[PDB]
């Protein structure tokens, strides 16, 4: 359903209105992990 | 050993049906030779050398060996 | 070779590494365009290779290992699953079947799995389908223990 | 000769070269097997030769090919 | 069909270089009752012509399309 | 021996065939050596590609007399050579001057394709 | 078939019955898994009569 | 930007597959038995124009004397 682009639009949630960026941690399976990483360029390319 | 039967009856009589269902009854374990006697009148070999192959054809041995593979 | 035909782009899942292999010998003696991921693909490799089987449409079978596979690889690119071997965990075959049914999917989603007649497989898919039957009946709320 | 090694695949790029994998577990195996023999089997393989790959074989199997009493 | 007589490689460019000596083609000379002619052979006569061990001065057959020669 | 000449047994195999025309052939055999070192070229309509051969593959070649205007199919299981025809003609040397006429046409398709043999 | 098999299915230990499945999802799976094929070859008697 | 353009390189890397075995191969190609003589056999197909039909036949008759083609296939033997 997108739980992953719902986890970023939650963070740029907390970064639009709470300006939070601090370092949040993100604990997932080895396969999936590069994927996240394409998925945080794709949808919010601003994250470090 | 050496026991023998003679299955006699009229023609379409049951008599190969018998055998085969004998042969099928005991297993494929056990060795069952069906012949026509016209089998034993071979050209190579006298007639007594395929009956007695025949004979020890009937007999089976099941015996247990090691192989050694590389 | 009937879905080759029809042109289809199948999944294979199973349980055993071992058969992975197997799968990797029979598919050589065939000539199938086919990838492998695995619990032992190196992580770069899995990334590739997945990129590749989603772009590459040409790779008709992509072989993963069931409970590797289920841990969220995006395969709607793929439009055939077939679950080679069952771990009866209902949560897990779902999840697999799953990761080709996501967003971004146009071809019709088709699963099969293989049942040996008559074998102890035969008579827990015979139970398992008669318990989910009464339940599915009686219970629709989609929760299990 | 069951075929070619399959670290030599990449050896060339043309040739008639069947490649198979690299046997699997220690290179000496040992196993007990049980096979069904009759007597005439016996009496045919202690009668003449049957097999071999050398062309002493094919010579002494060739020999004397008929039937004998 | 001839005695042989003239037996000279023609030098050429190499299409690939390498300083290489290269032939186009090998040269026969044939002598006959009344006839004598000069050929241009395939190179691959050289094969054939290690092969026979042909010398000057041997009768030689050679085939017009097998290249073959005895 | 009559009866079972009157049954049949078909078995079906797939083979995997490589088919082109040949753009040129090289050979490298040593002098009073036995290390021989070749690569092929061989094209289709629509692609060309080269290949490096093995001593069995150079020797069937070497056997088959394999020329640059032949075309020709390529066994990678039996390996085989057959010389389905000719693309264009020797050059003209001064031997076998027209023996080449009948040509035949490039082929079309993929350079290794399976094919089915009963 | 083979008695310690049943034995070990009378057991009830839920490891051992596990365990016995994985050997039947092998032996379904292919046969390699279980036990190669053996290459069939004459049988050898040690010295002739 | 910058992770944008991460991203469109990301895209090509997808080309990226794993190919040491061509070592193998090198490794292998230097067995070639060292500085001993070479026997080639060459075939090739050769273009033909007629300034240089024109030629060879010049070069036959002086040959002779000292006694449009689109493709043809030309033979070579070397010695190196
Ligand atoms: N009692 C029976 N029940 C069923 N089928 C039979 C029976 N007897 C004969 N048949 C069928 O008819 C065929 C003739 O029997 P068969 O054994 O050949 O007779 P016989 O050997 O006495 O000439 C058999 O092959 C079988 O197919
Ligand atoms: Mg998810
Ligand atoms: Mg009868």
């Amino acid at each position: 359903l997108g739980k992953t682009i719902q986890t970023i639009s939650l963070l740029a949630y907390l970064a639009c209105e709470k300006e939070n960026w601090g370092p949040h941690l993100i604990v997932v399976p080895t396969s999936v992990l590069l994927n996240w990483e394409m998925e945080f360029k794709r949808f919010a390319p601003g994250f470090k | 050993s050496g026991r023998a039967i003679l299955l006699a009856g009229g023609p379409s009589t049951g008599k190969t049906a018998l055998a085969l269902a004998i042969s099928q009854e005991l297993g494929p374990k056990v060795p069952f030779c069906p012949l026509v006697g016209s089998e034993l009148y071979s050209v190579e070999v006298k007639k007594t050398e395929t009956l007695m192959e025949n004979f020890r054809r009937a007999i089976g041995l099941r015996i247990k060996e090691t192989k050694e593979v590389y | 070779q009937q879905l080759k035909d029809n042109g289809h782009r199948a999944l294979i899942f199973t349980q055993m590494t071992k058969v992975l292999d197997v799968l990797e010998q029979f598919l050589n003696y065939h000539g199938y365009l086919y990838m492998r991921l695995d619990g032992a693909t190196k992580i770069e490799d899995r990334q590739i290779l997945t990129e590749r089987f989603n772009t590459d449409s040409r790779i008709t079978v992509f072989i993963l290992s069931s409970r590797s596979g289920g841990l969220g690889i995006n395969l709607t690119g793929a439009d055939t699953v077939i679950f080679y071997d069952s771990d009866w965990n209902p949560a897990m075959d779902k999840q697999c079947q799953d990761r080709c049914h996501r967003i971004g999917q146009t071809r019709d989603v088709h699963i099969y799995r293989f049942v040996s007649e008559h074998t102890i497989e035969s008579n827990i898919l015979k139970k398992a389908n008669q318990k989910r039957q009464l339940d599915n009946v009686v219970i629709q709320e989609g929760d299990f223990t | 000769r069951v075929g070619r090694s399959d670290a030599y695949a990449t050896e060339f790029d043309l040739e008639t070269e069947e490649y198979v994998p690299l046997p699997k577990g220690e290179v000496h195996k040992k196993k007990e097997i049980v096979q069904d023999v009759t007597l005439h089997d016996l009496d045919v393989a202690n009668a003449r030769p049957q097999g071999g790959q050398d062309v002493i074989s094919m010579m002494g199997q060739l020999l004397k090919p008929k039937k004998t009493e | 069909e001839g005695e042989v007589t003239e037996l000279t490689p023609e030098d050429a460019e190499n299409p690939l270089g390498g300083y290489g000596k290269t032939i186009s083609h090998v040269i026969v000379g044939l002598k006959s009752a009344k006839g004598t002619k000069t050929l241009r052979l395939d190179p691959t006569i050289y094969e054939s012509i290690q092969r026979e061990k042909v010398s000057i001065g041997d009768v030689i057959y050679i085939e017009a399309n097998t290249g073959a020669v005895k | 021996q009559a009866f079972r000449k009157s049954i049949g047994i078909k078995i079906k195999e797939e083979t995997e065939l490589i088919e082109g025309e040949v753009v040129e052939i090289q050979i490298d055999r040593s002098i009073t050596g036995g290390h021989k070192q070749g690569k092929l070229t061989i094209k289709t309509t629509d692609m060309e590609t080269i290949y490096e051969l093995g001593n069995k593959m150079i020797d069937g070649l070497t056997k088959e007399k394999v020329l640059a205007g032949d075309v020709i199919s390529i066994d990678k299981a039996s390996g085989k050579i057959t010389k389905l025809g000719r693309s264009f003609a020797r050059s003209r040397d001064y031997d076998a001057m027209g023996a080449d006429t009948r040509f035949v046409q490039c082929p079309e398709g993929e350079l290794q394709k399976r094919k089915t043999v009963v | 078939s083979r008695a310690q098999t049943k034995a070990t299915l009378a057991s009830g230990n839920f490891m051992s019955i596990v365990n016995c499945l994985m050997q039947l999802r092998k032996v379904c799976n292919h046969p390699n898994l279980f036990e190669v094929r053996p290459i069939l070859t004459s049988f050898v008697l040690e010295h002739c009569v | 930007k910058l992770n944008i353009l991460s991203l469109d390189k990301f895209k090509e890397q997808e080309v990226w597959k794993k190919e040491n075995r061509l070592a193998l191969q090198k490794r292998q190609k230097q067995k070639f038995q060292p500085n001993e003589t070479i026997l080639q056999f060459l075939s090739t197909a050769w273009l033909m124009t007629p300034a240089m039909e024109l030629e060879d036949r010049k070069y036959w008759q002086e040959q002779l004397n000292k006694r449009p083609e689109q493709l043809t296939s030309r033979n070579f033997v070397t010695l190196y």
